C-alpha cells in the first residue's frame, strides 16, 4: 500500500498527516504489489501432503482483485477519515491488547 | 442576472464563488465547474474563483498531482499566476479547453443626456456577429480521460 | 450494421469503440477483443480502437 | 477487406466510386486475412489469470 495526503475543506484547529490505505488499490485503482505482478513457480507446493498445483495459485490470484467499480465510494471514507484525526496522535502506544 | 450585470460594470466588483461545505470532489461539483469554465466569461470572476475552478479542472487530467497537491500551490505563487499557469497547461498540444472569454463593447444609441457614458464588459460570451469568443482555443479535444480520484 | 456500412462508405467516419474498462480486464473483455480482431476488418476501425 | 466497383444499371446524373466492403469476404466463401490463414502460437495466453 501507499500513503495518501488528500484532505477535506473544513474548519479544524489541528494539523493532519498522511496515513496508509487499508487496501492495496492505488489512486488509479489497479492492484499494487511489491516485487512483480506475475505468479509462476518452478515446482508444486507440498507439505506433509496437501499438494497444490501450479495452476491453482494463478486462479486464486485472478479472483482476489477488486471490482474496480467501487473505487469512488471506497475512497470517500478514507478522505473523510484522514482529515479528522489530529496528526500528533499517530505515535501513541497501545494500551488495550484485544483492540489489535 | 442582476449580480452578473453589476459585475460587468464596476471593474472591482467581480463575482466571488462560494463552494459547498465539507464535501470535496463530489460528482456534481466537477460538472458544475466545467459548465462555469466553458460558459461564464473569465473577466467577470475574481482571481480566487478562477484559480479554484482551474484547480478542480486540472486535478483530473494531471498525471501525478492530485487535488490537494494542486490546492497546496497557493504559496510560491499568486492566485492569478497559478490560474495563468494552469490555463496555459490546458491549451497545450495534449489538452484543449475553450475557456469562454469576452470583450469590451461600446455601441450606443445617440440620445440627449446630461452625464458621462462608459464602456461595459459583455456578460454574454457571444460576439457582435454571433461567433463565440474563446480565450485560448476552440474545438475542444483532448487525448485522455478525466481521471479524478474515483470519478 | 448501419454504423458499419457508414464507416465503409466514408473513410473518415471510422468506428470508435467505447470500452467498459478503465485499468483492469475481465474474462468477457478478452474474448470480445479476440472476436473483434478475428472478425471485424481493420479498415473500418479508428487507429485508437486498433 | 478490399474495394468493390460493381455498378447497377440505373439512370442518374452523378459519378460513383469505390467503397470498402462491410464483411471480410472476397466474393468467395473463403474469408480474407492480411497476414496468413493459420493459427500457431508459441505458448498459451495468460494475463493476470484467465
Amino acid at each position: 500500500t501507499t500513503l495518501f495526503d488528500e484532505n477535506e475543506p473544513v474548519v479544524r484547529r489541528y494539523q493532519i498527516g498522511r496515513v496508509y490505505a487499508p487496501f492495496p488499490v492505488d489512486r488509479y485503482g489497479s492492484p499494487v504489489y511489491s516485487n512483480c505482478t506475475k505468479v509462476e513457480l518452478a515446482s508444486d507446493y507440498n507439505a506433509e501432503g496437501f499438494t497444490i498445483r501450479k495452476d491453482d495459485f494463478r486462479a486464486l490470484q485472478a479472483v482476489l482483485r477488486i471490482d474496480e467499480d467501487r473505487a469512488a465510494d471506497m475512497f470517500t471514507t478514507l478522505r473523510i477519515m484522514i482529515s479528522s484525526i489530529p496528526a500528533v496522535w499517530y505515535d501513541a502506544e497501545v494500551v488495550h491488547y484485544p483492540h489489535t | 442576472a442582476i449580480k452578473m450585470m453589476q459585475a460587468a460594470q464596476l471593474h472591482r466588483a467581480s463575482i466571488e464563488i462560494a463552494f459547498p461545505m465539507n464535501v470535496s470532489l463530489s460528482p456534481e461539483i466537477i460538472v458544475q465547474c466545467f459548465i462555469v469554465w466553458m460558459s461564464i466569461p473569465e473577466q467577470l470572476l475574481s482571481d480566487r474563483s478562477n484559480f479554484i475552478i482551474a484547480a478542480v479542472i486540472w486535478a483530473g487530467f494531471s498525471a501525478d498531482d492530485s487535488y490537494a497537491d494542486i490546492m497546496r500551490r497557493s504559496a510560491r505563487a499568486s492566485d492569478r499566476q497559478n490560474y495563468d499557469i494552469i490555463k496555459a497547461a490546458l491549451s497545450s498540444r495534449k489538452f484543449k479547453l475553450p475557456r469562454a472569454s469576452t470583450t469590451l463593447f461600446d455601441e450606443n444609441e445617440p440620445v440627449v443626456r446630461r452625464y458621462q457614458i462608459g464602456r461595459v464588459y459583455a456578460p454574454f460570451p457571444v460576439d457582435r456577429y454571433g461567433s463565440p469568443v474563446y480565450s485560448n482555443c476552440t474545438k475542444v479535444e483532448l487525448a485522455s480521460d478525466y481521471n479524478a480520484e474515483g470519478f
